[PDB]
C-alpha cells in the first residue's frame, strides 16, 4: 500500500481525490509484453469531450497485495471530473491511464466500476506523514474487494478503507454513455478519410503499382494472390481498432520533436494482431543504408499488409509485393491539437 | 440479429420482478397499521 | 401509560420504510432509460 | 457495446442489491 | 404479541426470494 500514500499527497494539487487500486498481472499482461512498464492520469469525458491536463500517478509493480489469492501490480486512478461539488457521480464515465516505463500500454477504466465497488468494499519536530500513520493501522482484509472490468473481462481490485474526510466524502456521493462511441467513430472517421484519399490517388493515376520498394516477385503472384485480391485492403479498416498504439498518431506526435517514417504493419488475413507505431530509424549509425535495409526487409513480407506514415504529413500503404499507393494525410489541426492533448501536452 | 428478442424478454422479465415488489409492499405497509 | 409512545415511534419507523422504497423505485427507470 | 452492456447491466445489478442489504439493517430492529 | 414473527419470517422469506428473482436474472442472460 506504499504508492497508495505516495501519490495522495503529491496528485493532490491536481487532483480532489484519490482512489488506490490494484492491477492484476494476469489481466494487463495483454497490455505489455514481459511487463515492462513500471503513470499518467488523463479522464475522457462522456458527453462534455474536451481536454484535460494530465496527472502523474505514482506505480510500483513486483510487490503483493495483503491476499495471498492474488498477486499483482499497484496503482492510483485520480478523479476531478466532477466539478465543484463531487457529490454527482458522471456515470459510463471513462477513466484513461497511461502506465509506462519508458510510453507502453494503456488501461480505460469506467468510474461506475470504481465506485460500486468503492462502497462495496465497506527546536522543531520532524513532520509526520498523518496519513502513513492512519493507513497503517486498517492493515485488514475488507479493505480490498474485487471488481469486474467491463473492458477486459477481468476483476480489478480497489482498496478503500475508513481513512480520512477525504475517502469519507466519497462514498456518500450519487448521481441520476457515449464515451468509448467516440474513440471509435472517430478513429474508423479518419481511416475512411484516407482510405478515400487512396482511393482517389489510385483513380487520378491509371490503377497501377509505382513500387517505390524493390522485390522481385513470381510469375504466380496474380494466381496465388488473385485478380483484384484487396481481401486486405477491404478489411484493413476493420482491423484497426485501436489508435494511439498505431503509427497513425506517431507522425502528429513526432512532427514537435525531426521527421522519421512510422509504420503500422497488419496479417493479410487474421493471422494474429500483428504489431502498431513502429519506427523507421535515419538518426542511429545504422543510417540511410540501415533504414533502407529495414524498409526492404519491410516491402519482402509476403503475408502482410503495410501503412507508412511520415511526420511531414504523407501517407503509404505498401502491397505484400513491393507495391505501394501514394496517399495525403492532411487534416483539420482541431484534431491535431485533439489528438495532441490526447497523448499529452499541446 | 435478435438481441431486440432478448432485450425485450428481459424488458418483460425485469416487469414480472417489478410485479413482486409492487405486490408486496402494500401488504407490507397494510401490516404495520394495525396498532391503533 | 408507558405503552403509548412506542406506538407513535412505529409510525416514524414506518415513515424510513415508505419513503426509502423511492429510493429503489426510481433506479429501475434509471435502468430502463440507459437500457 | 452489446458485452459492453451485458457487464455494464451486470456492475449495476448489485448496486441495487447491496443498497436492499442495507435496507435489510432496518429489518433487523423492526 | 404475536404479529411481529409471522410477518418478519415472511419479510425474510421474500428478501431471500427477490436474491432469487435476481439470480435467475443472472441465469437467464
Amino acid at each position: 500500500m506504499d504508492v497508495h500514500i505516495d501519490n495522495q499527497v503529491l496528485s493532490g494539487l491536481g487532483t480532489p481525490l484519490l482512489v488506490h487500486l490494484f492491477v492484476p498481472d494476469t489481466v494487463m499482461a495483454e497490455l505489455c509484453p514481459n511487463r515492462v512498464p513500471n503513470a499518467w492520469c488523463q479522464t475522457l469525458f462522456s458527453d462534455r469531450t474536451g481536454l484535460t491536463r494530465v496527472c502523474r500517478v505514482f506505480a510500483a509493480r513486483g510487490m503483493l497485495p495483503g491476499r495471498p489469492s492474488h498477486r499483482g501490480t499497484f496503482t492510483s486512478v485520480p478523479v476531478y471530473c466532477d466539478e465543484g461539488l463531487p457529490e454527482l457521480y458522471n456515470p459510463f464515465h471513462v477513466a484513461a491511464l497511461r502506465f509506462y516505463d519508458e510510453l507502453v500500454g494503456e488501461l480505460q477504466i469506467y468510474y461506475l466500476s470504481l465506485f460500486e465497488g468503492a462502497k462495496r468494499a465497506l527546536l522543531s519536530r520532524v513532520p509526520v506523514s498523518f496519513s502513513k500513520t492512519r493507513r497503517a493501522i486498517r492493515e485488514s482484509r475488507a479493505l480490498v474487494r474485487g471488481i469486474a472490468h467491463i473492458f477486459s473481462p477481468h476483476a480489478l481490485y480497489v482498496v478503500t478503507y475508513p481513512e480520512l474526510s477525504a475517502q469519507g466524502r466519497l462514498h456518500r456521493m450519487t448521481a441520476v454513455l457515449g464515451a468509448p462511441e467516440r474513440e471509435f467513430r472517430f478513429l474508423i472517421s479518419v481511416a475512411l478519410r484516407i482510405s478515400a484519399s487512396f482511393r482517389e490517388k489510385l483513380a487520378m493515376q491509371a490503377w497501377t503499382a509505382q513500387q517505390e520498394i524493390p522485390v522481385v516477385i513470381p510469375t504466380s503472384y496474380s494466381r496465388i494472390y488473385k485478380n483484384s485480391d484487396l481481401i486486405r485492403e477491404a478489411f484493413f479498416t476493420v482491423q484497426t481498432r485501436v489508435s494511439w498504439e498505431s503509427c497513425w498518431v506517431k507522425a502528429t506526435i513526432s512532427n514537435a520533436p525531426d521527421a522519421c517514417l512510422w509504420i503500422d504493419s497488419h496479417p493479410l488475413y487474421e493471422e494474429g494482431a500483428s504489431a502498431w507505431g513502429k519506427v523507421i530509424d535515419s538518426r542511429p549509425p545504422g543510417g540511410l543504408v540501415g533504414a533502407a535495409s529495414q524498409l526492404v526487409a519491410l516491402g519482402t513480407d509476403g503475408h502482410c499488409v503495410h501503412l507508412a506514415t511520415t511526420s511531414d504529413g504523407q501517407a503509404f500503404l505498401v502491397l505484400p509485393g513491393g507495391f505501394v499507393i501514394k496517399g495525403q494525410l492532411a487534416l483539420t489541426p482541431e484534431e491535431r491539437g485533439y489528438i495532441l492533448a490526447r497523448h499529452g501536452i499541446r | 440479429a435478435q438481441v431486440l428478442k432478448n432485450r425485450l424478454l428481459r424488458v418483460e422479465l425485469d416487469g414480472i420482478m417489478r410485479d413482486h415488489l409492487a405486490r408486496a409492499e402494500e401488504i407490507r405497509q397494510d401490516l404495520d397499521a394495525v396498532v391503533a | 401509560a408507558s405503552r403509548v409512545l412506542s406506538r407513535f415511534v412505529s409510525q416514524l419507523r414506518r415513515k424510513l420504510e415508505r419513503s426509502t422504497h423511492r429510493l429503489i423505485a426510481d433506479l429501475e427507470r434509471l435502468k430502463f432509460l440507459y437500457l
